[PDB]
RNA sequence: CGAUGUCGGCUCAUCACAUCCUGGGGCUGAAGUAGGUCCCAAGGGUAUGGCUGUUCGCCAUUUAAAGUGGUACGCGAGCUGGGUUUAGAACGUCGUGAGACAGUUCGGUCCCUAUCUGCCGUGGGCGCUGGAGAACUGAGGGGGGCUGCUCCUAGUACGAGAGGACCGGAGUGGACGCAUCACUGGUGUUCGGGUUGUCAUGCCAAUGGCACUGCCCGGUAGCUAAAUGCGGAAGAGAUAAGUGCUGAAAGCAUCUAAGCACGAAACUUGCCCCGAGAUGAGUUCUCCCUGACCCUUUAAGGGUCCUGAAGGAACGUUGAAGACGACGACGUUGAUAGGCCGGGUGUGUAAGCGCAGCGAUGCGUUGAGCUAACCGGUACUAAUGAACCGUGAGGCUUAACCU
RNA sequence: AAUUCCUUGUCGGGUAAGUUCCGACCUGCACGAAUGGCGUAAUGAUGGCCAGGCUGUCUCCACCCGAGACUCAGUGAAAU
RNA sequence: ACACAGGUGGUCAGGUAGAGAAUACCAAGGCGCUUGAGAGAACUCGGGUGAAGGAACUAGGCAAAAUGGUGCCGUAACUUC
């Protein structure tokens, strides 16, 4: 079959800003929260790679909020206008999973400068 | 009024504004090249065969090419006859499209499903199971105690036994079409249908009361 | 799965320390409960300033679980932890004055609008 | 199970399985032909032909693998220096099959592996 | 359990179609080898294609 | 009595009907909300924890109901052995005493290699009496059946206030079966990184083995779920108990005799599937076959010339086929599987060389290197030249057509 | 109470509830002082209850690697 | 009684890690277990991993699974100290 991999694209997106996990994306963003359609800016790092395509959940996680608060928005999705991408991190993982099992004042997220 | 025969592709998502995920099974139809129209020097009763493929040159068999030959050089391996019913049908027209669905978009889909090989005793079954431990052994999977003493003393019809499984038809009456495309032959449909992947199945416009 | 046993934290103001699950309510012969049910609970540890004691029995409202909420676009709103807030069963609402932090913002969608007016946020 | 592996189950622990492809290579890499069943020469033979196509990689980094199998000084003069050009010049293939009469002790079909370029 | 009666002799019957085998359908001739081969495969003397590709 | 396991559990189930729930009808000290309480209907539904082996009971808490009973108080060549129970101990009661005690408490090993019946799946042989390939009917056979919460109808009706409906919906949940693989989680011992100890490649490299897959973290493909979706309806026919209209034998009376108007989840239809071992072998289309003779008083054959297969079986390469049978895709009118060259996912910037530094170690070339199943190009490797099972238009009767 | 009909004595503790464990009271039908009365330390392949841990024991099972079961070959038993 | 997954008092005493005759990877030396060929089903069975709860299991914590070392700080009732 190919109708299926041309079906998503007319939905994904053609041309992009370039991110990777640990870059910070400022996301700016709608996510209904009342009746009549208002911009909000979203702070945090993301942590995903959204090579996957047109369903790649867009994970964000802001470890400078209490224990650290992590949402979704979709890389393809109405919900989300731009991203700036200005700072970019230098991490050695894509998952970033291990955020769920250590306390946030020991997994700071490195920088590694020389 | 008839029915289409297709190729399964996929399942995937195409979601509303600004949520709403839609779910959504993925089908190619190529257009079905029709064989036989009767209650036209054939036959009592109005019907057509609508046919769908070719086989291949030197495999194609005589008992089959002489039963195309009729319609053409090519034996579209099957038949697929429906009788007619609210509609017509004539021995000229294009090969049958999607159109079917330009403007009634409910559906019912009739296919075979869960073609995956034996399962297993639990597993097909759904039973509960014994204990794992507290002396309890060798037993745990088993069908159980097949029957109880004497009186009726003998073992049911309609119970749960082992075998070869799936690959048996089920009908679905509540279906809504959301897109069609005759020109790159797509079918799009609003949740799941019967049957893995390659799965030819059966498509029809709705005949429910 | 929070069901028969499992010990939720309490968002409501001066509450319970420690607390315990029993049955699941909602439904006959109902399985397992997650953000939006309401379960009733025993107290095993209360707090000197609690209004309650050791074996007393209420109600709750689970307010976040590690396993989140469901079906806004397909994908999945995430926490990391089971918390709750105890209702009054014979006045209605929480049992307390106010609630520890934002809480879940689908208390506002359509079902729990006299507890969101009471402290949160959201 | 096996309902996605296209390999083959042979006999015994698949730390064997994977030893014996490695020994009947070390020993193909100098006899240049090799007598065994039908299971076992369609296995080897994607094992053989990764070793022979390393053989015309002598560069950088690359020139790392393989050095701890087969570790005895009767081939180190003919692995990579004669191994590479002998199929450098061919541009392609490396071994020649045939399928041949089964064991009339057991039940096996038999199998013949030779290199493209053996000269008896 | 043992057997009671000895059954009538026509209850062999799908061993009795199995008792002894050549499980083939049914070998073929060569210009060049003795006894017969598999459809095809390579004869007793190592002949393929109408030529000898082994020795013995 | 030359043996027949008994109360309890887990698991697998079934029958009754004096109906607990559901669908309904009726009496009432039926005002309303309820309770008290009976009969039509057995299609569907009907309990968790603390103590106890508990059957039972005592309490706690859920629920559409927490109904009763049969079946050797169902299912130990079903598993278990908590209770009943010897062989050990100890307190009491009894006896001169050994010892006894259905007094009490504690403790206490459970054998198995399947004929015929029963039941699920699945072959060969034979039956459909000319053969081979596909599509289709219908003697019969099974499946299904709702239910909390709240508001509007309505704080209306009813009643001294409190309290609180028929009607008939609308929102939002639960249970149960069936369906997919789209989510999003789990799994993931043909992929990569981090790492301890020790052996190996002479030694340093960094590439490997063993140590629980040595430990840990991810993961493609495949699978899987705690994933996400739908539905038993409705529209009607006829009935139960029951309620009425008209009305009689019996000039009255009455729901029944004639007649007509209804009446439940039960009955019938509608709804989904199975069905030619359907000897009681139905139909429609395609492909294959229509010549003789010798020898023999012969539905018994033994040969010869003339003339025949449709398609299968075999061969494998293989599969999303499969216990074995059995089955599907394909093989030069050429992508069945592998091999090569690309594309992608995953992992995460390697190794050299270069540089900084006391060194561990790090940084630049480098979004590096490594790679599998994911899918695009390409016949690089293999499928080569014969046989076999399978003919001679298939006995007789009845009516009609054509000649 | 390893002694007692009524018994799950009975008040109270522990518990969502607790025939089970404790503190206590003493109608011990029929305890009791070297066939001793009764309690600690220390011990036990020792009795019972509560709580923290462990986790597919359980809730609801599913994949991953292997062995037998499956199909034969050679050799070929057992109770009935 | 078997060409039997079983038995048999003492003795010697390498390396790396180690307290060591524990334990593992190796050496020297020894051994490759005298059914062969295939398939990769139910069900049993040696094991690994598990969302998220958590003993809720069971007659009873029976098995699974965890705990686990070296050093300092710290350390209750009861006691013949």
């Amino acid at each position: 079959s190919n109708i299926i991999k041309q079906l998503e694209q007319e939905q994904m997106k053609q041309d992009v800003p370039s991110f990777r996990p640990g870059d910070t994306v400022e996301v700016k963003v709608w996510v209904v929260e009342g009746s009549k359609k208002r911009l909000q800016a979203f702070e945090g790092v993301v942590i995903a790679i959204r090579n996957r395509g047109l369903h790649s959940a867009f994970t964000v996680r802001k470890i400078s909020n209490g224990e650290g608060v992590e949402r979704v928005f979709q890389t393809h999705s109405p919900v989300v206008d731009s991203i700036s991408v200005k700072r970019r991190g230098a991490v050695r993982k894509a998952k970033l999973y291990y955020l769920r099992e250590r306390t946030g004042k020991a997994a700071r997220i490195k920088e590694r400068l020389n | 009024m008839i029915g289409l025969v297709g190729k399964k592709v996929g399942m995937t998502r195409i979601f509303t504004e600004d949520g709403v995920s839609i779910p959504v099974t993925v089908i190619e139809v190529e257009a079905n090249r029709v064989t036989q129209v009767k209650d036209l020097a054939n036959d009592g009763y109005r019907a057509i065969q609508v046919t769908t493929g070719a086989k291949k040159a030197n495999r194609v068999t005589k008992p089959e090419a002489g039963h195309f030959a009729k319609a053409g050089v090519e034996a579209g391996r099957g038949l697929w006859e429906f009788r007619l019913a609210e509609g017509e049908e004539f021995t000229v027209g294009q090969s049958i499209s999607v159109e079917l669905f330009a403007d009634v978009k409910k559906v019912d889909v009739t296919g075979t499903s869960k073609g995956k090989g034996f399962a297993g005793t639990v597993k097909r079954w759904n039973f509960r199971t014994q204990d794992a431990t507290h002396g309890n052994s060798l037993s745990h999977r088993v069908p159980g105690s097949i029957g109880q003493n004497q009186t009726p003393g003998k073992v049911f019809k309609g119970k749960k036994m082992a075998g070869q499984m799936g690959n048996e038809r089920v009908t679905v009456q509540s279906l809504d079409v959301v897109r069609v495309d005759a020109e790159r032959n797509l079918l799009l449909v609003k949740g799941a249908v019967p049957g893995a992947t390659g799965s030819d199945l059966i498509v029809k416009p709705a005949v429910k009361a | 799965m929070i069901q028969e046993q499992t010990m939720l934290n309490v968002a409501d103001n001066s509450g319970a320390r420690r607390v315990m699950c029993i049955k699941v309510l909602g439904g006959s012969h109902r399985r397992y409960a997650g953000v939006g049910d309401i379960i009733k609970i025993t107290i095993k540890e209360a707090i000197p300033r609690g209004k309650v004691k050791k074996g007393d029995v209420l109600k709750a409202v689970v307010v976040r679980t590690k396993k989140g909420v469901r079906r806004p676009d397909g994908s999945v709103i995430r926490f990391d932890g089971n918390a709750c807030v105890l209702l009054n069963n014979n006045s209605e609402q929480p049992i307390g004055t106010r609630i520890f932090g934002p809480v879940t913002r689908e208390l506002r969608s359509e079902k729990f609008m006299k507890i969101i007016s009471l402290a949160p946020e959201v | 199970m096996r309902h996605r592996k296209s390999g083959r189950q042979l006999n015994r622990n698949s730390s064997h399985r994977q030893a014996m492809f490695r020994n009947m290579a070390g020993s193909l890499v100098r006899h240049e032909i090799i007598k065994t069943t039908l299971p076992k020469a369609k296995e080897l033979r994607r094992v053989v032909e990764p070793l022979i196509t390393l053989a015309k990689t002598d560069s950088v980094a690359n020139r790392r693998l393989a050095f701890a199998r087969t570790r005895d000084n009767e081939i180190v003069a003919k692995l990579f220096n004669e191994l590479g050009p002998r199929f450098a010049s061919r541009a392609g293939g490396y071994t020649r099959i045939l399928k041949c009469g089964f064991r009339a002790g057991d039940n096996a079909p038999m199998a013949y592996i030779e290199l493209v370029d053996r000269s008896e | 359990a043992v057997q009671q009666n000895k059954p009538t002799r026509s209850k062999r019957g799908m061993r009795r179609s199995h008792d002894a085998l050549t499980a083939v359908t049914s070998l073929s001739v060569d210009k060049t080898s003795g006894e017969k081969h598999l459809r095809h495969h390579i004869t007793a003397d190592g002949y393929y294609r109408g030529r000898k590709v082994i020795a013995k």
